């Protein structure tokens, strides 16, 4: 038999939802300390990169962020290698059952 | 691992000293590979699992 | 092994910006720490203690621009 | 611009429990009488099988606790009117939260 | 497993075992806004440790 793990899929599920949400709003803890973009445009300030001009092309910034995200989102069909690495473990434990 | 020394594994005792004085020689040896075969598979599933 | 770590023991609810868009379109940001209001006099405050403090240029990380939603500080060309 | 791209990583496996000598001798008692000389190899067997169980408990508890390791959250937070900051969208990480 | 104890002497019929919620992590919560209020957003600050 396979028995069922100590956590449900739902508890962790919340503690990746409290994990996000600690990152966007008061008092910003895994955005360790500042606002969310605040830290974006600091990290990237931290590679070479002016902060005028990351004061400047804001909106395109979180354009391309939400552009990122989206299809990071739309791209789980049929050659996505992280939904073959979880297909893996699945196959491979069914095999060693059924042998 | 110590308790495995009084397996019989299929033979008609664990005691080695009762099977070399109660059978013929031709007649012992079947029951004493008995014995080595359970032991050795022992000492292989220790030496895997350290 | 043992481990020491800080660990707070009394809390104060205060009301912060984190920074500031200084005359001539200039801005600064506070570094570890947060900027607040004390007696109408923008101050510098740490963020793991609560102790307002002269906003000096060691409390500041100076930018030739200022981002959209920092806040509006004309009297501040302070020390 | 800003290029994004995932990774995953496994963190478990499925918990496969076994009952020994219901595998090796399902119902017959001669069976059973002729397994009970084997002795202590439905126990090993058992054993190594409920230690394993063991460790993916513990490595689970791990990852739920480096999560939760000082997270303040606000009291007043709902995931229905808050998934949104500074024009950037947080729709599809957030699960369900708040009071209601 | 919470038997019934003296104080608490029960009347009835109940057993002594409680089949309960396992949750081992928390979040600890503030009484704050999401929003900024005025231009400046609320925190709570050490006073003392
Ligand atoms: C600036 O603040 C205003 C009011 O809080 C908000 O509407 C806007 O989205 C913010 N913009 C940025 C880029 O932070
Ligand atoms: C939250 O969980 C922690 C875990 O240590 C526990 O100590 C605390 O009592 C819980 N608080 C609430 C409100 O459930
Ligand atoms: C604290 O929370 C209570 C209810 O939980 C609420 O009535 C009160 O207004 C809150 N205090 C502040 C300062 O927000
Ligand atoms: C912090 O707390 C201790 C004991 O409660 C007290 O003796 C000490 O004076 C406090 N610190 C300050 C700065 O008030």
């Amino acid at each position: 038999k396979v028995l069922p793990p100590i956590l449900s899929e739902t508890q962790i599920s919340g503690y990746t939802t409290a994990a996000t949400v600690a990152a966007m709003f008061p008092p910003w803890s895994a955005a360790a300390g500042v606002p969310f973009s605040l830290n974006v445009q600091y990290r990237i300030n931290g590679l070479g990169v002016t902060m005028d001009v990351l004061n400047k092309n804001q909106k395109l910034i979180a354009n391309a962020f939400n552009k990122a995200l989206l299809s990071i989102q739309n791209g789980f069909t049929a050659t996505n290698s992280a939904l073959a690495k979880i297909q893996s473990v699945v196959n491979a434990n069914a095999q060693a059952l059924n042998s | 691992l110590l308790q495995q020394l009084f397996n019989k594994f299929g033979a008609i005792s664990s005691s080695l000293q009762e099977i070399l004085s109660r059978l013929d020689p031709p007649e012992a040896q079947v029951q004493i590979d008995r014995l080595i075969n359970g032991r050795l598979t022992a000492l292989n599933a220790y030496v895997s699992q350290q | 092994f043992i481990h020491f770590s800080y660990k707070p023991t009394s809390f104060k609810t205060v009301l912060v910006s984190p920074g500031l868009c200084l005359s001539g379109d200039r801005g600064i940001a506070p570094k570890q720490g947060y900027f607040i209001k004390q007696n109408d006099s923008w101050m510098f405050t740490g963020s793991s203690y609560y102790y307002p403090e002269p906003i000096s240029d060691k409390n500041v990380v100076f930018m030739n621009s200022c981002s959209v939603n920092f806040t509006k500080a004309p009297f501040i060309y302070l020390n | 611009t800003i290029a994004g791209h995932e990774e995953f990583i496994q963190t478990s496996s499925p918990k496969v429990t076994i009952d020994c000598s219901a595998f090796v001798c399902s119902n017959y008692a001669a069976c059973h009488d002729l397994l009970s000389e084997y002795g202590t190899f439905c126990d090993n067997i058992n054993s190594i099988l409920n230690e394993v169980n063991d460790l993916l408990d513990i490595t689970q508890l791990q990852v739920a606790n480096a999560l939760m390791q000082g997270v303040t959250l606000s009291s007043n937070l709902n995931t229905n009117l808050h998934s949104d900051v500074d024009n950037i969208d947080f729709k599809s990480l957030l699960g369900c939260l708040g009071s209601q | 497993y919470a038997l019934p104890s003296s104080g608490s002497a029960s009347r009835g019929i109940s057993s002594p075992y409680r089949f309960v919620t396992f949750e081992p992590f928390n979040v600890s919560f503030v009484n704050d806004s999401v929003e900024t209020v005025g231009g400046l957003f609320e925190i709570q600050i050490p006073t003392n440790f």
